[PDB]
């Protein structure tokens, strides 16, 4: 009747209730899934997912990994994922500000890589919080 | 005095009750830790199934991923995962003592060690001894999360991609037995493209098969038995379409594996 | 309770009962932590046998007939010894635990067990 | 300890007291766990939780003797 | 020391001081063997408070100026209740413990804490 | 202790029981930290398995004394 979704983190299976649509980011930039999709495997970029089942569609920001989608089924391997409602927006925004400030200072070949990937991490947290 | 003797006996009895309570609590915590490892099994079962099929599809000489990229081993990073608190036998002493041999061994090779220390007794060790470099001091944590292994991973991954450090290896105690748990040192980076995980000495297990630790009672006593269930990797779909590039998809995959591994190294140590 | 005094057969059973009873006492802390399923297959058993043995040791008394109403049972030394063989040899593993409670002879527990099954079926 | 025991208590008291003695007995077994109540399941945690309230019933100011109905 | 004689303000603080010291006395055996870190936050808080409370009770006397070396202080009942209440309240949790040893008033303890901090900076 | 320990024994006994006296000395210390090391290498384990068997020899039934030859 529909495709089914299991998103899972290295310690914790987050979303294993099943849905009519999701739409997720990727390194190509954007993709959408609807039921009886052809078998595809996408490396998913860090940044928000949007999932629609029935009435309600909500975004949980998730931190990148892999997403294969088989027959009647999606499974998404992400190293960290949070529901966008469960993060309180303002605190996430504050964290983003801190990350930006540290990035602006942060210097040197590894360190910026860390700063840049941390600010990329922080910026997507509010984008699920607002949405 | 008799009263003094009675007081001493009472205190000793109180101590016996307290230590017994602590032992029970520790056992419960260990059981909880076992449950925690089991919860992350679907992610490492699914990941090694993908990481197998991404290698068996690839078969390409022109593909090189940064995490798996091999560079000359001029310098090595060693991350030390020690216990958070005291009163636990020789667990911390043994690890730091075992850590020293690795640092000592590098001097024979002279390839410029660096230590990332995790946990308080490892932190307080390498603070008071400044004749070692430290990359970073990480807080230890009970109930380790993917949040808390990420800050380890964002350090090491970032540090490793730059060529300053090579063959980052981690030492920690695989929970083999209750009565003894010897430290073992593994080679974290550069992740093997076969996904095989192997120790510094030179024994590599296939990543498809790993053994969880389950604690059960043998006879009267409380024991643990590490038993390995191989997770078979189903073949990838014939009609599967790769969204980015096989080299590119694989590049996204490696951090997940590294993150997953660091989390198990720390969970097992805990 | 020495073998040269009470005979070899009596001594073995008594020693076994103490050991089985002793193991169960040790296991009580463990069972709460790991539960009865998590124990090994020997210790699912020596917990079960210990429970049956504990119940078998309790007996109805002649003096307490006024107070409890159930008739007391004088139990021979042979019927006692024969009873704890059938619990420790495992030939009565299938019986419920409240068939061994406040019965005199080993046969009474089996008889009590059967009646309980009939009542339950009813 | 009381040798007379529940012969002394009234019938109303016997029913109430019997539950109380058992709960108190459990709490004296688990005084060592009270430092560690967070790392315990609900059955054990409730017993510690109930036991502490049970101890509070027992406390009384000086020369405020409770009638039997108040004790019941 | 009964609330009809000394009033319910004095009596509650005199009673709560003893419960803090009683807890600390019980914990002394455990902390030495298991260190301070095996305590709960609640247990640690009382230990920190009891330790502070214990020092505070000490007082330099007019007679023991040859023993203490510091001039003695007379403390009213009011000063003591006011002083003890603050320690129990926790408003003074940030202070070091040696600000409490051999001071008369609570105010003297705070002043001593300021001096100790100044000395520490240098 | 026997103060007159071995001027007491016969020559067969002094030779035979010279081995025995040592093995029990090993086995007091190998039973110590046996559960501490707990993964017994066969240097320790066979000397510990030898020890349990040695203890069995010392066992005897009441009022069944052995002849000197049997003991030897």
């Amino acid at each position: 009747m529909t495709l089914n979704l299991c998103v899972l983190t290295p310690n914790r299976s987050i979303w294993n209730s099943e849905v009519k649509e999701i739409i997720l980011s990727t390194n190509s930039g954007q993709i959408g899934v609807l039921p009886n999709h052809a078998p595809t495997a996408t490396a998913v970029d860090i940044g928000i997912l949007r999932i629609r089942l029935n009435d309600q569609w909500l975004t949980l920001a998730l931190m990148g990994g892999f997403a294969r989608i088989g027959n009647n089924e999606i499974t998404i391997l992400v190293n960290d994922a949070e529901r966008g409602s469960d993060i309180d927006p303002q605190e996430a925004q504050q964290t983003l500000e801190i990350a930006e400030a540290n990035l602006r200072k942060a210097e040197g070949k590894r360190q910026k890589i860390e700063a840049n990937l941390a600010l990329r991490r922080a910026r997507t947290r509010v984008e699920a919080s607002n949405t | 005095n008799l009263r003094e003797l009675r007081d001493r006996i009472g205190s000793v009895k109180n101590t016996q009750k307290i230590t017994e309570a602590m032992k029970l609590v520790a056992a419960a915590k260990v059981r909880r830790a076992q449950e925690a490892v089991v919860n992350g099994r679907p992610f490492s079962e699914t990941l090694v199934e993908v990481l197998y099929n991404m290698n068996e599809q690839l078969q390409t000489e022109d593909v090189d991923v940064p995490l798996t990229k091999i560079r000359t081993v001029k310098k090595v990073a060693l991350m030390v995962v020690t216990g958070d608190r005291g009163l636990c036998g020789g667990f911390n002493n043994m690890l730091l003592k075992k850590a020293e041999s690795r640092i000592a061994e590098l001097k024979k090779l002279g390839v410029d060690y660096t230590i990332i220390s995790i946990g308080k007794k490892g932190n307080t060790y390498f603070i008071r001894r400044p004749e070692i470099p430290v990359d970073r001091y990480f807080d230890g944590t009970n109930l380790p999360t993917a949040k808390e292994a990420q800050a380890i991973a964002d350090d090491v991954f970032s540090l490793f991609v730059s060529e300053e450090v090579d063959k980052v290896e981690m030492l920690y105690t695989k929970f083999v037995s209750l009565v003894k748990s010897d430290p073992v040192i593994h080679t974290l980076l550069p992740l093997s493209p076969k996904g095989e995980i192997c120790d510094i000495n030179g024994k590599c297990v296939d990543a498809a098969e790993d053994e969880l630790f389950r604690l059960t009672t043998k006879e009267g006593k409380l024991t643990v038995e590490r038993d390995m269930i191989k997770t078979e990797t189903p073949a990838f779909s014939p009609i599967l379409e790769f969204e980015q590039d096989p080299a590119q998809i694989l590049d996204a995959l490696l951090p997940l594996y590294l993150n997953s591994q660091i989390l198990r190294a720390l969970q097992e140590s805990l | 309770l020495q073998p040269r005094i009470v005979g070899e057969e009596h001594y073995e059973i008594a020693q076994r009962v103490k050991e089985t009873l002793q193991r169960y006492k040790e296991l009580q802390d463990i069972i709460a932590i790991l539960g009865l399923d998590e124990l090994s297959e020997e210790d699912r058993l020596t917990v079960a046998r210990a429970r049956k043995i504990e119940r078998f040791l309790s007996q109805p008394f002649f003096v307490a007939e006024v107070f409890t109403g159930s008739p007391g049972k004088y139990v021979g030394l042979a019927e006692t010894i024969r009873g704890f063989q059938l619990i420790l040899s495992g030939e009565l593993d299938s019986l419920p635990e409240q068939a061994f409670y406040l019965v005199g002879n080993i046969d009474e527990a089996t008889a009590k067990a059967m009646n309980l099954e009939m009542e339950s079926k009813l | 300890v009381s040798r007379v025991g529940s012969a002394a208590q009234i019938k109303a008291m016997k029913k109430v007291a019997g539950k109380l003695k058992l709960e108190l007995a459990q709490f004296a077994e688990l005084e060592a766990f009270a430092q560690f109540a967070s790392d315990l399941d609900k059955a054990t945690q409730n017993q510690l939780a109930r036991g502490q309230r049970l101890r509070e019933l027992l406390k009384q100011p000086q020369s405020a003797p409770l009638t039997v109905e108040e004790q019941v």
